[PDB]
């Protein structure tokens, strides 16, 4: 061809079938969809419905409250940061051997959050005991068409896998007990849960609402000066969220005495070493709560480390990484004719009306 | 053929651009060349002045007569219809003037209108899924059809 | 109770997108 840079792969134009990405058992062939993935190849959209549906059916049987034990590798916020997500299991454990638990998050700000889903899916399909999704505040209708994920499978697919998306993401759970040690949720507590039986009794099948304990568990998070507070107010207006709650150190603290817990392990914000332990709580000795990101160099611009933490043997080991090298898009996926005939336009009228004068 | 039969323009308007490329035709070859178009400050940074002439360039010579600036120009008459205009902005990429946008010819004319605003491999990588998307028939090249289906509703 | 430990990696080594010179196609910021 006439191509000029071959310094870059050329994407597959491929889409994959049903064949192609399911085994003869209904399995899906995890190490095939990671490698066509990761060349921004495509599934045809019927398969990826599959995956999104079958995931689906999965999640729904679960509880809203998991429990879940060591070993296992827990994952913070993931935003579309499919390339990343590849070191991340590398990292992390293969999922064929090691128990994982997401934290929710893995749509918007990122260009490969259709990638994210589909490859988590399959694994979940694939896994279905031992691999575990929870909400987070950007699985949503509300948020993915605020944000990129409804115009990337717009691009990419259709809005037909957007609304399975949608439809998947009401059935993922809200919180893990892990160990029966640990609640793990992706943003922190509500004053509306002071058991975790508050958590079991929720209705989670619906767009989260903008009020209450479903709203707060994905979308609360520790007061700036957590630990150190002027006031004791346990819950206080949200001011960067706009909505839910801060949440205080004492308001954590009296939670995991009430509830014999040792932490609170969640998500939601990013950190520049992929991790932050606040202070231990005055009746465990142990950091009352554990904030886990672990999306690399975020936006591309934060240029901050990414963490999970793998619990096993009694040893909690938060194990950074770094970015990894990913394709090029143009901002909300526009292609280069929209992109350019504007500019085309204007310049063609520049030059003709100043050689006619 | 009278200049008036070959464009949207009239009598009048013909001896109005006769006036404007005499000013223009530095030499009085009865040629614009590119470099009498580069005499004019206003054209100075403008990455699209190439690919315009290339495309009043009917017969291929490297210069614009009159008859080639007239029916230039006259892609841009208010009086042009859509579809005129549509062909016009293929054009603008289609520099072989085979009727195909091939992945290399999209890359080069967007690489003068970038310049140094994106990587090459950037660049190389939106082209690409660009083509993919946009490219119904799987030839690896965008025809008029598949451009049109890509930018109709731009207006 | 259990033992906390850190593992370390590298710094990040990324691309970033070149200054957008207004004189020519941009691409707009995010
Ligand atoms: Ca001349
Ligand atoms: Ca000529
Ligand atoms: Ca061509
Ligand atoms: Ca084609």
């Amino acid at each position: 061809t006439d191509r000029v840079v071959k310094a870059v792969p050329f994407p597959p134009s491929h889409r994959l079938t049903a064949k192609e990405v399911f085994d003869n058992d209904g399995k899906p062939r995890v190490d095939i969809l990671k490698a066509h993935l990761m060349k921004e190849g495509r599934l045809e959209e019927s398969v990826a419905l599959r995956i999104i549906t079958e995931g689906a059916s999965i999640l729904r049987q679960e509880k809203n409250l998991l429990d879940i034990d060591a070993p296992v590798t827990v994952c913070g916020d993931i935003h579309g940061q499919f390339f990343d997500l590849m070191k991340l299991f590398e990292v992390g454990g293969s999922p064929a051997n090691t128990r994982y638990l997401f934290l929710g998050d893995y749509v918007d700000r990122g260009y490969f959050s259709i990638e994210c889903v589909l490859y988590l899916w399959a694994l979940k399909i694939l896994y279905p005991k031992t691999l575990f999704l929870l909400r987070g505040n950007h699985e949503c209708r509300h948020l993915t068409e605020y944000f990129t994920f409804k115009q990337e499978c717009k691009i990419k697919y259709s809005e037909r896998v957007y609304d399975a998306c949608m439809d998947a993401f009401d059935c993922l759970p809200l919180a893990a007990l892990m160990n029966q040690q640990f609640l793990c949720v992706h943003g922190g507590l509500s004053p509306e849960i002071n058991t975790l039986d508050d958590i079991r009794k929720l209705d989670r099948f619906k767009e989260p609402p903008a009020y209450g304990p479903m709203c707060d568990i994905l979308w609360s998070d520790p007061l700036e000066d957590f630990g150190n507070e002027k006031t004791q107010e346990h819950f206080t207006h949200n001011t960067v969220r706009g909505c839910s709650y801060f949440y205080s150190y004492p308001a954590v603290c009296e939670f995991l005495q009430h509830n014999n817990l040792l932490s609170i392990l969640r998500a939601h914000e990013a950190q520049d070493a992929g991790y932050r332990m606040y202070r231990k709580s005055q009746t465990t000795g142990f950091p009352s709560l554990i904030t886990i990101f672990s999306a690399p160099n975020y936006l591309d611009v934060y240029n901050n480390k990414a963490a999970v933490l793998k619990y096993e043997n009694n040893v909690m080991n938060i194990r950074q990484f770094n970015c990894s090298p990913h394709p090029y898009w143009l901002p909300n996926f526009m292609d280069v004719f929209t992109w350019s005939l504007p500019f085309v336009g204007e310049k063609v009228t520049e030059m003709l009306v100043n050689v006619l004068n | 053929y009278p200049l008036e039969m070959c464009s949207h323009f009239d009598a009048d308007e013909i001896k109005r651009l006769g006036k404007r490329f005499k000013k223009l035709d530095l030499d009085n070859s009865g040629s614009l060349s590119v470099e009498e178009f580069m005499s004019l400050p206003e054209l100075q940074q403008n990455p699209l002045v190439q690919r315009v002439i290339d495309i009043f360039d009917t017969d291929g010579n490297g210069e614009v007569d009159f008859k080639e600036f007239i029916e230039g120009v006259s892609q841009f008459s208010v009086k042009g219809d859509k579809e005129q205009k549509l062909r016009f902005a293929f054009r603008i990429y289609d520099m072989d003037k085979d009727g195909y946008i091939s992945n290399g010819e999209l890359f080069q004319v967007l690489k003068m209108m970038v310049g140094n605003n994106l990587k090459d491999t950037q660049l190389q990588q939106i082209v690409d899924k660009t083509i993919i998307n946009a490219d119904k028939d799987g030839d690896g090249r965008i025809s008029f059809e598949e451009f049109c289906a890509v930018v109709g509703g731009l207006d | 109770k259990p033992k906390i430990i850190i593992t370390g990696c590298e710094d990040n080594v990324y691309e970033k997108l070149p200054e957008q010179n207004s004189n020519f196609l941009c691409v707009k910021k995010l």
